[PDB]
């Protein structure tokens, strides 16, 4: 008989898991305080690792990696690619970005104003995006001048990177979009992706000459389904599937998902987990970690994908809980606490 | 040449006491009956090792130490042991009954009748120092002599030894090991009122000793004695710049200067390696960086914690054996590009080396496998801070309730010191994440 | 040398006690006169704890009998092992208490008390380092009761800081002398509310349904049930009577509020005559948590434990010890509290009971003791809300107004439990 | 990655490495504290015993 807790009534992920768990008849829920627990379903700030790891004769495990905030916040990120060899300054596969402390409080002001003076004087597109990990409060400008002022308003920090002019719009429509995708690393740091994504797309068409209008440019499911007007004509509730994008990838670019996206998702997934590894990882530790993350991609014109950012306490799809939900269970709780296929994870091999 | 005078307080302290000077005994060449045959000045000299063995005419070579327990059953193990020949009676302290793992009792109630007569013999060995550096303290948190009257006796020897260092080995409670549950009020009530008194205190987890002792001594249950033989290992290699010939930690200020720059945050995380097994067939001979590179393994750690997500205020290699500085820089180098090693920023990123080429000696039928080098890191990190979380949360779980209070109460300390000491922790707590966070 | 003073008052208290110097003086190696002939230095080791070492290498338990008619110590002294008991310390009247706790406490006690306590006085002027007193009785009863609780009080005034414990035998209808047996009760267990730091529950109907249901013992006797407080004696005190701490020290781990001292005691095994048949530990943990093992005849079940301290005789398995301790705890945390961390320790013990490979012995501080002065509480009530039996004690100087502060302390006690319960 | 404060002697050598530079109560009122406890250690057995004369 396996114990465990709930530190974080929020979560609509584990919820799930708690569900599915008290199902097999063979985990019992204790009280959010009592320390006698096989699995910790924490909270999502402030989780008190350090005291993990010291019941006697209790193997312990949680649904967090310590540390992995670094690849999970806006400022954290921009700073790890910058600063970690294995991803480089010159990372091709994440947008230009810039750390920018308001006034009112290193930064990167004057380093990101040079390139942005080297896009105003060579006619390219000059168009950024700022925005932090304190919003729902976002801005689309291409003039630096109101990109900085608007961050002064404030008084969290935020990241200036390129706005990618460039989007591939599916057709009908001419509209933008976005790809999640879902991704589990386990106690032993094998990284699983989920064979099932989603596109959050856009149900308006995208503008180039309007960014003060952010329905068509901002792919997010909560404001397509309050401030634009056609959510859910083209997909129902503006989630499209693999199965579907992956035939009109087919029969419009003459291509597949899997050749023209899912190998630069896999190897971002990789380049960025792999990199935080020897920080994060509980192999030799008194505790063991898993945690689901949520990527989010966009993808240009050219079929080159983009990052966008990671999600540490992601949600999910309301139409892949009970798949996704119950290989949690499969791969990363039962694989620690075992019970009395075709995996749905896709392996991401890697040297550790 | 300067003394060092070492007290050992309850059972923990006497009992770890007392595999030390074993332990110091075999390194010195020093006979149970107190005789050292390498000592050519026979009744006197200012060596190293005189820091903690005085001399008789008789050629005896005395440890420079004070057992003192308020019950009599773990120093009659000295006075009967291998060597009861080293010490003299006025060196063992013992009471009649203990403080029955009561704080306040150690403290206040059996401490105020006693703390005079330990003072006198401490004056004792103090009076044949020519220059007495300070004191090393040993103790356990939990019981209620190891903190209670440790406690008291550190606030007298700050008035009656203003100048001199005080250096500390305490033991922090472990579950797997105890069967007393008032512990966290007994270690969170002696670290409040030994804080202003310690200028540098090495904790050692009995959860840690416990582990190492099964994973890498394949002991199914340990027992003190094989905890305590590890542990004065670990105190071998960390009092051993003040017994032999060197240039690092040569005296007792230094120990404060090197490991903790902030007086308040005054317990470094000591890590150790390599543990093997005398049991095993043969093991492999391990190299420099390795040994180094398991400085940075959470399970070779005196505390268990973990130091990736802290900050470094200093850092001391301490190496004994077959080791040369052009291994130990290219290992530190090999080191820096796969750890995370954070330093505060008003702090520089080095590392004092010390080596001593005598290797660790090991007890005849130890459990502790002879081994061609080995090395000690004295580390200052601000992960340290989850041993006090853990403790204060324990803390706060009693008395939130008062559970067992009313024991303290009853030895006359009052109520309010428990609230006053667990704010001092709180305090603790505070500085830690001030100096480690961002 | 931490020397323990032993007093049994009254007809039960007597008749354990008895049995309890024949067990352990086995397992010590002394014989009925006294004399040592074990094979195990360990039998010695802790030998004072309960012995005084008198001329040519005798032994002479540091025991004090006491009651107020002779029949059952004559008894005890034609027993087995009766002439190891110094002569001097039997103090006995002969009026008796007429199983009246106001005999015991205000008029027949109170004329015999004192010389009493010059034997307990005599003993520990000898005692090199006094550790405290234990005391054998029941609570249903005249002498141990009302006598007993004089005595305590009595050796609280004189040894304030010394700790007091008792085995106190509560009364049950089920295996009653008399009807008055819920008064002599109640008024006791105030005394033991205000005067112990220690106090061992032992339900004689626990004893009884386990010698009937478990041991198949179709007539059981007192005899029998005296075999099974016998056995819990022994194995309660094992912490004191070998190397492995104190009286204060276990009260210390075990008593978080002073007024919560009161303990249920288990033991294991229990086997009927498939008796030679080998137990494994995990046999030893089930039976030693299970309540049909416990003799307070409470269901844990049905409140928390605040403290638990096990103890494990025999050649065993310490490894395997832990981890079935540890799975007990971790297979039903909802019955131990959460405020009280490492609330379950465990002691190993190389010295095995006669007749047995190993055993395991159980000492919990439960909140589901309530149970127990909620059955003597309602008895109580049932009776002094018609004053029926009252005149016994008032023809003894006592007020009605004693009886219904008496049933407040009691029903305190109790409301005291639930909210730690919660 | 330096090398300062090299010393040798014949039983071992000690030295530095730098990485990267950076960027009481008295006597008296001891023994206060230990005969206030002291008091009320008395002053509460004081009670017992008055309690035990009613
Ligand atoms: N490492 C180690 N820990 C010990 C040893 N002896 C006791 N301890 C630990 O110390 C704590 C108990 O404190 P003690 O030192 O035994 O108590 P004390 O200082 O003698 O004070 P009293 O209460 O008067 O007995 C527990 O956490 C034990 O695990 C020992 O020999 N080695
Ligand atoms: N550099 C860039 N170029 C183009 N579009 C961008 C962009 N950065 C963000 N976006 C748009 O913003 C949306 C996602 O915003 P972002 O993810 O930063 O906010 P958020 O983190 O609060 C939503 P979530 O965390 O749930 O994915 C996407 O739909 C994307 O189209
Ligand atoms: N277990 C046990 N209980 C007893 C024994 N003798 C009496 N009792 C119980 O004790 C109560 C009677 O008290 P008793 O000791 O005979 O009175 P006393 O001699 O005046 O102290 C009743 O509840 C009996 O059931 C005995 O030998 N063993
Ligand atoms: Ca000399
Ligand atoms: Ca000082
Ligand atoms: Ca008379
Ligand atoms: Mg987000
Ligand atoms: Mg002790
Ligand atoms: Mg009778």
């Amino acid at each position: 008989m396996y114990t465990f807790v709930v530190r974080d009534e929020n979560s609509s992920v584990y919820a799930e898991v708690s569900r599915l768990l008290l199902a097999t008849g063979q985990w019992k829920r204790l009280r959010k305080d009592n320390p006698r627990f096989n699995l910790m379903l924490g909270e999502r700030n402030r989780l008190p690792f350090g005291r993990l790891g010291h019941e006697p004769g209790l193997v312990q495990l949680v649904n967090y990696y310590r540390g992995a905030d670094k690849l999970c916040r806006k400022a954290s990120l921009v700073k790890l690619i910058k600063t970690s060899p294995e991803l480089s300054e010159s990372c091709t596969w994440f947008p230009e970005s810039y750390v920018i402390y308001p006034t009112n409080l290193t930064d990167e002001r004057e380093v990101f104003l040079a390139a942005y003076n080297r896009r105003r004087e060579g006619r390219e597109g000059n168009v950024w995006i700022a925005k932090s990990s304190a919003g729902a409060g976002i801005l689309i400008s291409s003039e630096a001048s109101e990109l900085l002022d608007f961050i002064d308003e404030q008084g969290q920090v935020h990241v200036i990177q390129k706005y990618l002019e460039k989007p591939l719009l599916l057709e009908p429509g001419h509209r933008k979009f976005d790809i999640r995708s879902w991704v589990l690393v386990d106690h032993l740091y094998n990284i699983y992706l989920y064979r099932e994504g989603v596109l959050r797309t856009s149900s308006e068409p995208y503008n180039s000459a309007n960014f003060q209008d952010k329905t068509c440019h901002l792919t997010n499911h909560c404001i397509q389904k309050e401030y634009s007007k056609n959510y859910g004509r083209y997909e129902e509730g503006n989630e499209m599937f693999f199965e579907e994008f992956n035939q009109y990838l087919m029969d419009a670019l003459n291509t597949t998902l899997e050749n023209s996206i899912l190998l630069q998702i896999k190897h971002i997934i990789r380049s960025c987990l792999m990199c935080i590894e020897p920080a994060i990882s509980t192999k030799h530790l008194h505790y063991q970690s898993f945690q689901l993350f949520g990527f989010d991609f966009m993808v240009d014109e050219e079929l080159k994908v983009w990052l966008i950012e990671v999600n540490g306490a992601p949600a999910c799809a309301q139409k892949l809980y009970a798949e996704l939900c119950q290989g949690i269970v499969d791969v990363a709780i039962s694989s620690v606490f075992p019970l009395a296929p075709t995996s749905i994870f896709i392996k991401l091999h890697h040297h550790h | 040449m300067r003394e060092c005078i070492s007290i050992h307080v309850g059972q923990a302290g006497v009992q770890i006491g007392n595999a030390c000077w074993e332990l110091y005994c075999l390194e010195h060449g020093i006979q149970p009956d107190g005789q050292m045959p390498s000592d050519k000045t026979i009744g006197g000299g200012d060596d190293s090792f005189n820091t903690f063995f005085s001399e008789t005419g008789a050629g005896k070579h005395v440890p420079r130490a004070v057992f003192v327990d308020l019950e009599p059953t773990v120093i009659d193990e000295v006075r009967t042991g291998t060597y009861r020949q080293l010490f003299h009676p006025e060196q063992l302290i013992t009471g009649k009954e203990d403080a029955a793992n009561n704080y306040a009792r150690g403290h206040y109630t059996i401490g105020k009748e006693i703390i005079d007569l330990v003072l006198d013999r401490i004056r004792k060995l103090a009076d044949q120092c020519t220059g007495l550096q300070g004191f090393l303290v040993f103790h356990s948190f939990g019981g209620g002599t190891g903190s209670g009257f440790t406690s008291l006796l550190m606030e007298r020897l700050s008035v009656d030894y203003g100048k001199k260092s005080k250096l500390e080995f305490s033991i922090y409670p472990a579950p797997q090991v105890s069967t007393a549950v008032v512990e966290p009020y007994n270690s969170i009530l002696t670290t409040h009122t030994t804080l202003e008194h310690s200028d540098c205190a090495f904790m050692v987890d009995n959860e840690a000793i416990y582990d190492i002792c099964r994973r890498n001594l394949d002991i199914e249950r340990p027992t003190y004695t094989n905890l305590n033989r590890l542990i004065s290992q670990i105190v071998s290699s960390i009092t051993a710049s003040l017994r032999f010939d060197g240039a690092l930690n040569v005296d007792l200020t230094e120990f404060q200067t090197n490991l903790v720059p902030y007086p308040r945050i005054h317990f470094p995380l000591a890590t150790y390696a390599p543990v093997i097994s005398a049991e095993k067939a043969y093991h492999e001979q391990l190299s420099v960086a390795e040994i180094t590179n398991a400085c940075f393994e959470p399970a070779n750690q005196m505390v268990k914690c973990d130091p990736r997500h802290g900050k470094y205020m200093a850092c001391c290699l301490l190496y004994r054996g077959d080791v040369v500085p052009k291994d130990v820089n290219a290992a530190i180098a090999t080191i820096k590009t796969k750890r995370s090693i954070q330093f505060v920023d008003w702090c520089p990123t080095g590392f004092k080396v010390g080596i001593n080429y005598q290797p660790p000696t090991v007890v005849p039928g130890g459990d502790l496998a002879k081994v061609q080098r080995a090395v000690c890191m004295l580390s200052n990190t601000t992960a340290i801070a989850e041993a006090w979380a853990r403790l204060d949360h324990k803390f706060d779980l009693m008395y939130a309730k008062r559970a067992f209070v009313h024991w303290y109460v009853g030895e006359g300390m009052e109520e309010g010191e428990f609230s006053e000491a667990r704010e001092d922790m709180a305090a603790l707590e505070k500085d830690y994440e001030e100096v480690g966070v961002d | 040398m931490r020397e323990i003073v032993h007093i049994q008052a009254g007809q039960c208290g007597n008749q354990i006690g008895a049995k309890f110097w024949e067990v352990i003086s086995d397992e010590h190696g002394i014989d009925p006169t006294g004399s040592y002939h074990g094979d195990s230095d360990l039998q010695l080791e802790r030998i004072n704890v309960y012995y005084n070492e008198a001329t040519g290498n005798k032994y002479v338990p540091r025991a004090i009998l006491v009651d107020l008619e002779p029949g059952t110590m004559d008894s005890v002294r034609s027993g087995p092992f009766g002439q190891i008991f110094r002569p001097d310390n039997f103090v006995f009247g002969q009026s008796g208490a007429g199983n009246n706790w106001a005999k015991g406490h205000y008029t027949e006690g109170a004329e015999l008390v004192d010389s009493v306590l010059d034997v307990v006085r005599k003993e520990s002027e000898s005692c090199d380092c006094l550790q405290g007193f234990q005391l054998t009785h029941s609570l249903g009863g005249g002498t141990g009761s009302g006598m007993g609780t004089l005595l305590i009080s009595k050796i609280r005034e004189e040894y304030p800081d010394r700790i007091m414990n008792t085995f106190s035998v509560m009364p049950s209808p089920k295996v009653s002398d008399t009807v008055v047996e819920p008064y002599n009760a109640t008024l006791s267990v105030h005394q033991l509310v205000e005067n112990t730091d220690e106090t061992y529950c032992i339900d004689n109907e626990a004893l009884y349904d386990i010698c009937f249901r478990t041991l198949k013992l179709t007539t059981p006797t007192y005899g029998d049930l005296n075999h099974l407080v016998s056995a819990t004696m022994s194995g309660v005190t094992t912490c004191l009577r070998f190397p492995g701490a104190d009286l204060r020290k276990l009260a210390v781990n075990m008593v978080p509020f002073p007024r919560l001292h009161f303990f249920m005691p288990g033991f294991a095994p229990l086997t009927s005559r498939q008796q030679y048949r080998a137990l494994t530990v995990p046999e030893l943990t089930q039976q030693m948590f299970d309540s049909k093992n416990m003799m307070a005849a409470c269901d844990p079940r049905h409140g928390r434990y605040l403290t638990v301290a096990a103890i494990f005789r025999g050649r065993m398995s310490m490894k395997e010890v832990d981890e079935q301790m540890l799975n007990v705890q971790n297979k039903n945390s909802s019955y131990f509290v959460e405020w009280i961390p490492n609330n379950v320790k465990t002691a190993v013990c190389d010295i095995p009971p006669r007749g047995l490979k190993m055993s395991a012995t159980f000492i919990g501080n439960s909140t589901a003791i309530q149970e127990l002065f909620k059955r003597i509480s309602e008895q109580f009530t049932a009776m002094f809300r018609r004053k029926a039996f009252l005149h016994w004690y008032t023809g003894e100087g006592m007020d009605e107004m004693e009886f219904t502060e008496a049933e407040s302390n009691m029903n305190d006690l109790v409301s005291e439990y639930q909210q730690y319960q919660d | 990655m330096e090398v300062i404060e090299l010393n040798k002697c014949t039983s071992g050598q000690s030295f530095e490495v730098i990485l990267k530079p950076p960027s009481d109560p008295s006597l008296e009122e001891i023994q206060k504290k230990l005969e206030a406890a002291e008091e009320r250690r008395k002053y509460q057995e004081a009670e017992l015993l008055k309690h035990l004369a009613e």
